[PDB]
């Protein structure tokens, strides 16, 4: 049984959205060539199929962002007096001195991720929500969880002192309230240090946000590849459409153009197919991120290793270029001590079992302890209960159960 | 010359030997912003990723991050997103026209936080 | 998929019977091959899209199955997994190509502000609430449950003691009414 | 994916060496290009799946 504990904070990175690309199929394949355009029409609705497929996911990208964020019906502000029992949130709360109204950590996240632009029929559409809007949602979630706990995730936001909020969160992991209140300074100090360490984790551990950078790199590579394919010359005499048109006669050009069209149709179809597959991967990530937002920010989850290693107390969201970052606050027990135990104690012919605790031995005396924190107490009838005789329990030991009321007679 | 990928992007003139850069003429997607046709026949048109100086009306012209929006009336108000345009901008139809605006993220609130008070 | 059949993929016509009727073997073969390539690509495109869409539906079905198992066959503690509010139960209804869940949740209302404290000091001991929170209506302190106001008298059966009162930040002085006194007198 | 190799995708033969042997350069080129398209289609199909 541990005699001490450490409060630590871990960082989880999840992608939420892709670049909302779009393509002018005719411009990519034919450009300004009328003859090529007329030939392209012979392939039917192919051009429209691609436009719809890309539009579909382009819309989905905003849906994903809206599912992860926008979990609040109201935008909550942070009180002018930041008395949170000694807990310092200055690195995760928005910094008003900047026009972007981002937290210190958020700026680090945006600065670390790195986002020629020739238009050959390819283009890019903006996100529906701006970076500032995402920051506002993030701040609302953060202000809510700090001042109203999980209540704002159910109905109305109900104010609560942060120290008492933590007391509930500690109780939620099987640790009695005494542990927080009698160690509030220690806990706040470990927390504040754990948060400061985030800056070093993100500053070093080079790049760190590999997941988010990879999404950007994949989308950029896909577009660059698509452009390069224009130069391939798929069996035709020349990669340049104007060169064919100005050199060959009409029917002579048509047989060469058909080759360029065929290859370019394949290149676009390949691009879109991959984007649909990547979009599915991102959607799954967004769904996970949204699930976590609801379960780890708007409440405390009991799902193991779902919200950081250790026993989950709380978490705080931070925005990021194409995703969301979660800071998970967990309780990890420390400073183990070896105690001798027993499943039950034999008293006046009756078997006594512990109530919400475990029996341990000091060596000469037996005590009741809570799990995940030693804090021993004398064995009485208030912290034990009785069930049957002492001939049925395996490993039962002898001891006295003390003073229900005898001292008061 | 040549770009990072392909296309000359520049040529030397055969008579003056001067260098001219070749920039593809401006273009972009065109989309119609509309209420249902069972409600109104008035629409607004967005030219994607172009400048307000391009596309050969006035008054009902607003330049946004997503391109040049013509036919919608921009206002200083905010509402829930109706017909999403991009970059925080969306449009809606109200009665007798189409209005462009920055969307609201929801009502504001402030929790009466105190070291000794609960609800 | 159907409309693409009418497309003339570089051939003289998009009707197979027309090609076969008007041209002989050495010429029809070419025109036919052109239509086969086009139609085959269109069909492959269709199937690919169906597989991708099917994956989306499978994920939805897996979620629906998960929700029914956790929301209908039991009570979930997962926040916003069963709609907004605290989950009580869920009642499924059928639908053409899916399932509809009616989620029954408890939502608190009409809150009031009370003065509070993490602990009460009595005879030098720090008393902490058991399964509840200490409140004050301005003149008297009570202990109640967290999710529905119910002001009970603070007694020894509703609290527990740790140590002294020199370690608690917001402890307030009060009386804990030991229920035995009137039983002893 | 392997069986797809033993297929004449409108070609005279699935074997490149037979095409090169039977036809001269300007003719073999067409038959080879035809097999390349068919075989690439098979690889794209495999990878997509
Ligand atoms: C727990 O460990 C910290 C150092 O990490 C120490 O300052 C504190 O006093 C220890 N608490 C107990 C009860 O030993
Ligand atoms: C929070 O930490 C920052 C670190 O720069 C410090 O400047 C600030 O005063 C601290 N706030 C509180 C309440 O301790
Ligand atoms: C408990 O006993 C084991 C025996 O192998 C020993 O290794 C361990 O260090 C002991 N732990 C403590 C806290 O004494
Ligand atoms: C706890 O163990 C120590 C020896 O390690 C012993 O001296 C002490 O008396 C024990 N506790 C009690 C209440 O006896
Ligand atoms: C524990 O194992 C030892 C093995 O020698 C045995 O003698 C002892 O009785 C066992 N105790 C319990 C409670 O099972
Ligand atoms: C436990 O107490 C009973 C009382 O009858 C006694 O008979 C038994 O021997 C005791 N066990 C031990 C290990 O002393
Ligand atoms: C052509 O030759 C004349 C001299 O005969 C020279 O002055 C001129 O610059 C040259 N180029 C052009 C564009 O006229
Ligand atoms: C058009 O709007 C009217 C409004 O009264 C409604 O009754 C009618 O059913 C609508 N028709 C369609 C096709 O939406
Ligand atoms: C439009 O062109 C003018 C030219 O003076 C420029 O100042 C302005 O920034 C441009 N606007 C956009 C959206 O490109
Ligand atoms: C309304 O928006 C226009 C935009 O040109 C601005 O000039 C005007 O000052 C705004 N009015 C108010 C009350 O903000
Ligand atoms: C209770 O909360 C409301 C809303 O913030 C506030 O207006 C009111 O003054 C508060 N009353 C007390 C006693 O704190
Ligand atoms: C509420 O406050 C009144 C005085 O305003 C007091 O008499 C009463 O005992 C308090 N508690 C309850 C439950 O009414
Ligand atoms: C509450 O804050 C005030 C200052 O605003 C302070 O004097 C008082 O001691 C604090 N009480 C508690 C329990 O923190
Ligand atoms: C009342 O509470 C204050 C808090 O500072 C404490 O100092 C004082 O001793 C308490 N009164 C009694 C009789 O304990």
């Amino acid at each position: 049984i541990p005699t001490n504990f450490t409060i630590s904070v871990t960082t989880e990175i999840l992608p939420v959205s892709m670049t909302k690309t779009s393509v002018d199929c005719t411009m990519y394949i034919c450009g300004d060539s009328t003859e090529c355009s007329n030939l392209l029409l012979q392939y039917g609705s192919f051009c429209t199929q691609l436009n719809r497929a890309l539009t579909g996911i382009a819309v989905e990208q905003d849906k994903n962002t809206q599912e992860v964020f926008a979990q609040v019906k109201q935008i909550y502000k942070t009180p002018p007096i930041k008395d949170f029992g000694g807990f310092n949130f200055s690195q995760i709360l928005p910094d008003p001195s900047k026009p972007s109204k981002r937290s210190f950590i958020e700026d680090l996240l945006f600065n670390k991720v790195t986002l020629a632009q020739k238009f050959n029929g390819l283009n890019v559409l903006p996100p529906l929500l701006t970076d500032e809007m995402i920051a506002q949602y993030t701040s609302a979630l953060l202000a809510g969880t700090i001042t109203s706990g999980w209540t704002f995730g159910a109905g109305p936001a109900l104010q609560i002192p942060f120290a008492m909020q933590m007391a509930y969160r500690f109780n939620g992991i099987g640790v009695t309230q005494n542990v927080l209140y009698e160690n509030q300074k220690l806990i706040a100090n470990q927390f504040n240090s754990a948060i400061g360490k985030i800056q070093d984790s993100l500053s070093s551990t080079p790049s760190a946000l590999g997941k988010l950078q990879d999404v950007v790199n994949q989308n950029a590579q896909a577009l660059n590849t698509l452009v390069k394919q224009l130069s391939s010359n798929f069996g035709a005499i020349s990669s340049v459409l104007n060169d064919i048109l100005s050199r060959l006669d009409k029917p002579e050009a048509e047989v060469q153009i058909d080759r360029l069209i065929t290859g370019r149709l394949q290149s676009l179809q390949t691009y879109v197919t991959q984007q649909l597959i990547r979009a599915a991967e991102i959607r799954a990530s967004a769904n996970l991120a949204a699930t976590k937002m609801s379960e780890c920010v708007l409440g405390q989850s009991k799902r193991v290793d779902f919200c950081g290693k250790g026993y989950h107390l709380m978490s705080f969201p931070q925005s990021a270029p194409h995703g969301v970052v979660f800071l998970h606050v967990t309780y990890v027990p420390a400073q183990e001590k070896n105690f001798t135990t027993a499943p039950a104690i034999c008293h006046d012919g009756k078997a006594h079992f512990p109530r919400e605790g475990v029996f341990v031995s000091n060596g000469t005396h037996w005590f009741v302890t809570q799990r995940n924190f030693y804090e021993p107490q004398i064995i009485t009838t208030d912290n034990t209960f009785v069930s049957g005789n002492c001939d049925v329990v395996i490993g039962i030991v002898n001891n006295t159960v003390y003073d229900p009321l005898q001292p008061e007679l | 010359g040549r770009d990072i990928a392909d296309t000359t992007d520049a040529v030397r003139d055969p008579q003056t030997l001067e260098i001219l850069d070749i920039t593809p003429c401006s273009f972009g997607g065109v989309s119609v912003i509309t209420p249902g046709t069972n409600t109104s026949n008035q629409v607004a048109v967005l030219y994607q990723n172009v400048n307000c100086t391009e596309v050969p009306t006035g008054s009902n012209v607003f330049q946004t991050r997503a391109g040049c929006l013509i036919g919608a009336e921009h206002v200083n108000n905010s509402y829930e997103c109706d017909i999403p345009i991009g970059a925080g901008i969306c449009a809606s139809y109200q009665t007798q026209s189409i209005i462009a605006y920055t969307m609201s993220l929801g009502a504001e609130n402030s929790v009466a936080y105190s070291n000794n008070s609960i609800a | 998929l159907v409309k693409q059949l009418s497309s003339n993929f570089g051939a003289i016509s998009s009707v197979l019977n027309d090609i076969l009727s008007r041209l002989d073997k050495p010429e029809a073969e070419v025109q036919i091959d052109r239509l086969i390539t086009g139609r085959l690509q269109s069909l492959q495109t269709y199937v690919t899209q169906q597989l991708i869409r099917a994956a989306e539906i499978r994920a939805s079905a897996n979620l629906a199955a998960t929700k029914m198992s956790e929301c209908v066959l039991g009570q979930s503690k997962r926040v916003d997994f069963c709609g907004k509010g605290y989950h009580l139960m869920s009642f499924p209804q059928s639908a053409p190509h899916g399932v509809v869940f009616l989620h029954v949740t408890y939502v608190p209302a009409q809150e009031k502000n009370f003065t509070t404290a993490p602990a009460i000091c009595h005879d030098g001991k720090a008393h902490f609430p058991r399964e509840g929170v200490f409140v004050s209506n301005g003149t008297h302190w009570f202990v109640t449950q967290r999710n529905f106001y119910e002001p009970q008298i603070i007694t020894t059966d509703n609290t527990f003691v740790s140590g002294n009162c020199d370690v608690v930040i917001g402890i307030v002085n009060n009386t804990v009414y030991d229920p035995l006194q009137p039983e002893l007198d």
